[PDB]
Parts: C-alpha cells; sequence; structure tokens
C-alpha cells in the first residue's frame, strides 16, 4: 500500500497569489499521480493526470510537475473560484490511494471574535439535561481555544465544537461550543464561564453568567 | 451528456446490508474499468473497490474485504456495490468513478474522469427522532447597547439533515447555522445563531423555523430576552 502525504495541510492566500502544493509518496509511482479539486457538497474534479497532463477544459493556471516520489501542484495566479480542497491520487498500483488533502483558504486581516454565552433554557431544564452554549463570532484566523469553567473548575470531556466555513462576505469564521451537563450537576454550581484564546486577543476573553437570574 | 447516476444509499442499522447502483450513459460503459470511492463526513477520499471492464477481475480495499462485493451489468450499463455486515465505520458518501483513458487506451489505473453525484450511507443503531428546539436568549448587563446575539439550539435528532431559517426567510444577514455534531447517544445536535442590533430587542420578534423532514417535524420557536 502506497501512502501519499500532502503539504501543507492548509494555506491562506489572496487572489493573484502563486500557490504551491506538494505530494510525497512512500514508493516510486513513475508518473501515475492525479490532482483533484473539490468544493463542499460536490464530487471531486480531475485537474491533472500523468503528473503533468492538463485535463480538457481546466485553465492553464493549473500546472503539475514532478516524478517518482516528489510531486508538486502549482496555481500560477489564484482566482476566486479556486478556493477549495485539493487531493493527489496515486495510480501506480492497487489499492488506489489519495492524499490527505490541502485546503486553500482566503487570506485576510486578523479579526478578534465577539464572544457570547447562553444559559440553558427553562424548557430544557425540565428534561433533565442542561446545555450551555458559547458563540465565537466573526474571527480570523481559524485557530482558537475555548475552555469551559464552572465555579472556576476547568471542564473536560463534556463539550463539543462546531465551526462554519469562511463567510462569503468577510472571510471570517464562527465557532459554537456546547457544554452538556445533567440538570442536577447544573443546579449544583453557580458561575458558568467560557474562556476564549485567540491571537486577535492580547488577553483571553471570558464571558460568564451565574445561574439564578443573574 | 456523459454522466453517472447513483442510487441505493440510506440509513441502515449495524450488521445489515445495502446495494448501491451506478448507471452510466453517454460513453461506452463496458470498455472502462469502474471504481467505488467513499468520503466520510469531514474526512478525505478513500478507494473501496474496483472492477475490470469485462467484470473478470475485482479489487478491494482491506477495510471491506469479505464484506463488500462489486459487480457490473453490461446490458444495463450499471455498476453495483453490494455492502454486507455494515458498521458505523462505513458511514460516508459513496461515489462511482471512471478511470480516464489516455488517448484511446482504457486503463483501470489512472486519474478518475467522471464521478457520480454521490449517495449517502449512514450506519447507526439510532431510530428516527424529531429535534427538540430550545432558545438561545439574547442577554444584557446594562439596559441599552450595540449588537446582540440570539439563536436556536436544535438538539437530539436523527438522521441528518435539519433545515433552519429565521423569520420564515426574512432574516438572513448575520445568520450562522453551524454543522451538526454527533453526540454519544447517536443523535445529532446543531445550533443556528444570528446577530441583531440591541434596539431590535422587544420591538422586533425573532422566530426560528426548524424543519426535519425524515420525522415530518416542523417547529417555530420564538426567541425573546428573559
Amino acid at each position: 500500500e502506497i501512502v501519499l502525504t500532502q503539504s501543507p495541510s492548509s494555506v491562506s492566500a489572496s487572489v493573484g497569489d502563486r500557490v504551491t502544493i506538494t505530494c510525497r509518496a512512500t514508493q516510486g509511482i513513475s508518473s501515475w499521480l492525479a490532482w483533484y479539486q473539490q468544493k463542499p457538497g460536490k464530487p471531486p474534479k480531475l485537474l491533472i493526470f500523468g503528473a503533468s497532463s492538463l485535463q480538457s477544459g481546466v485553465p492553464s493556471r493549473f500546472s503539475g510537475s514532478g516524478s517518482g516520489t516528489d510531486f508538486t501542484l502549482t496555481i500560477s495566479s489564484l482566482q476566486p473560484e479556486d478556493f477549495a480542497t485539493y487531493f493527489c491520487q496515486q495510480a501506480h498500483s492497487f489499492p488506489l490511494t489519495f492524499g490527505g488533502g490541502t485546503k486553500v483558504e482566503i487570506k485576510r486581516t486578523v479579526a478578534a471574535p465577539s464572544v457570547f454565552i447562553f444559559p440553558p433554557s427553562d424548557e430544557q431544564l425540565k428534561s433533565g439535561t442542561a446545555s450551555v452554549v458559547c458563540l465565537l463570532n466573526n474571527f480570523y484566523p481559524r485557530e482558537a481555544k475555548v475552555q469551559w469553567k464552572v465555579d472556576n473548575a476547568l471542564q473536560s470531556g463534556n463539550s463539543q465544537e462546531s465551526v462554519t466555513e469562511q463567510d462569503s462576505k468577510d472571510s471570517t469564521y464562527s465557532l459554537s461550543s456546547t457544554l452538556t451537563l445533567s440538570k442536577a450537576d447544573y443546579e449544583k454550581h453557580k458561575v458558568y464561564a467560557c474562556e476564549v484564546t485567540h491571537q486577535g486577543l492580547s488577553s483571553p476573553v471570558t464571558k460568564s453568567f451565574n445561574r439564578g437570574e443573574c | 451528456q456523459v454522466q453517472l447516476v447513483e442510487s441505493g444509499g440510506g440509513v441502515v442499522q449495524p450488521g445489515r446490508s445495502l446495494r448501491l447502483s451506478c448507471a452510466a450513459s453517454g460513453f461506452p460503459f463496458s470498455s472502462y474499468g469502474m471504481h467505488w470511492v467513499r468520503q466520510a463526513p469531514g474526512k478525505g477520499l478513500e478507494w473501496v473497490a474496483g472492477v475490470s471492464y469485462d467484470g473478470s477481475y475485482k479489487y478491494y480495499a482491506d477495510s471491506v474485504k469479505g464484506r463488500f462485493t462489486i459487480s457490473r451489468d453490461s446490458s444495463k450499463s450499471t455498476l453495483y456495490l453490494q455492502m454486507n455486515s455494515l458498521r458505523p465505520e462505513d458511514t460516508a458518501v459513496y461515489y462511482c468513478a471512471r478511470p480516464s483513458a489516455i488517448f484511446g487506451i482504457y486503463i483501470i489505473l489512472n486519474g478518475l474522469d467522471v464521478w457520480g453525484q454521490g449517495t449517502t450511507v449512514t450506519v447507526s443503531s439510532a431510530s428516527t427522532k424529531g429535534p427538540s428546539v430550545f432558545p438561545l436568549a439574547p442577554s444584557s448587563k446594562s439596559t441599552s447597547g450595540g449588537t446582540a446575539a440570539l439563536g436556536c439550539l436544535v438538539k437530539d435528532y436523527f438522521p441528518e439533515p435539519v433545515t433552519v431559517s429565521w423569520n420564515s426567510g426574512a432574516l438572513t444577514s448575520g445568520v450562522h447555522t453551524f454543522p451538526a455534531v454527533l453526540q454519544s447517544s447517536g443523535l445529532y445536535s446543531l445550533s443556528s445563531v444570528v446577530t441583531v442590533p440591541s434596539s431590535s430587542l422587544g420591538t422586533q420578534t425573532y422566530i426560528c423555523n426548524v424543519n426535519h423532514k425524515p420525522s415530518n417535524t416542523k417547529v417555530d420557536k420564538k426567541v425573546e430576552p428573559k
């Protein structure tokens, strides 16, 4: 089994930039390497095969090169429709093998997130479980750290996270974090806090409420 | 013109069976080898099976050997993938794909020319359940202010997907509907949020519309400050 390793895992660039993606193989694949483009919700789209042969209809800004073990996909001038994920594929031998993928994102200036915390509703409290939600709104870049604290106790293993794609109008991300407790545990403590670490923040931002009506 | 149409996906409990279909048109079907490729949610592409143009030779990934059977029917120009002993690890969107020819030469091992639209397979012991919808009420620590955030917690549904709109579609600016997360219980949960100006609170009503067609569930939850 031949394994492919793409680099980098993601890249932020502007329109007009020159982007270079590499694919490394554990063995020699002569020239049986293909490059694909994929946008969310749609199937992959072949761009290069034979490591340099452009598919019919693909713009000439997409160039592929390399042989043997090291390969390279190049976009000579990035265009708005080129922000997507790119995969290499090996066709030297069975099993067929894909690279992990390289996501090309839109670069923009740093944006610090607006943080909001939401206590559980009283309608959910009757079911026996409580969900505290924390929103990180319109930040960039994507790297962020959300830590939950209840009565200053750092929580672990009782939260889940979800991130949107880049917004179509300002290229920022948004993040939702949901802390899930039992109602008994929730009524047992007072102050619930959401601590957010981001490079747009000089100090971490913490939003908090305390259960009751405060 | 040249296309591959897929069918057969759905929700299935662990250990059961499913058969996928890929019908070809617009090109000579039995000159090409054919492949099945899947992609788990959030994951990358994984090749699962391939078959030669004549159906004499079949190739399988280690992850599906003894479990999946690929076959084809030349008269129908249709490709099949019989999947038995399904487990949650097999949850993915399945594609059929055609290897590209190189100047008339049909090789089974190449870049993949044409892809079907995909068909989704979900392997879970969960049963269809409508979502519980809870308000994410906007807050304050003074009386007036700037922009406020409110939202909708769509919790404990199965299967995907649910659709969320705000004020029957009249509110779109500042809306973020987050991808669902799969919980330990086997049920999904997502949240939709929107940022509004603080002057709107009290004057303007905010209703969150949640539709979950697999359970015929339709919920309108007004979100107001506590």
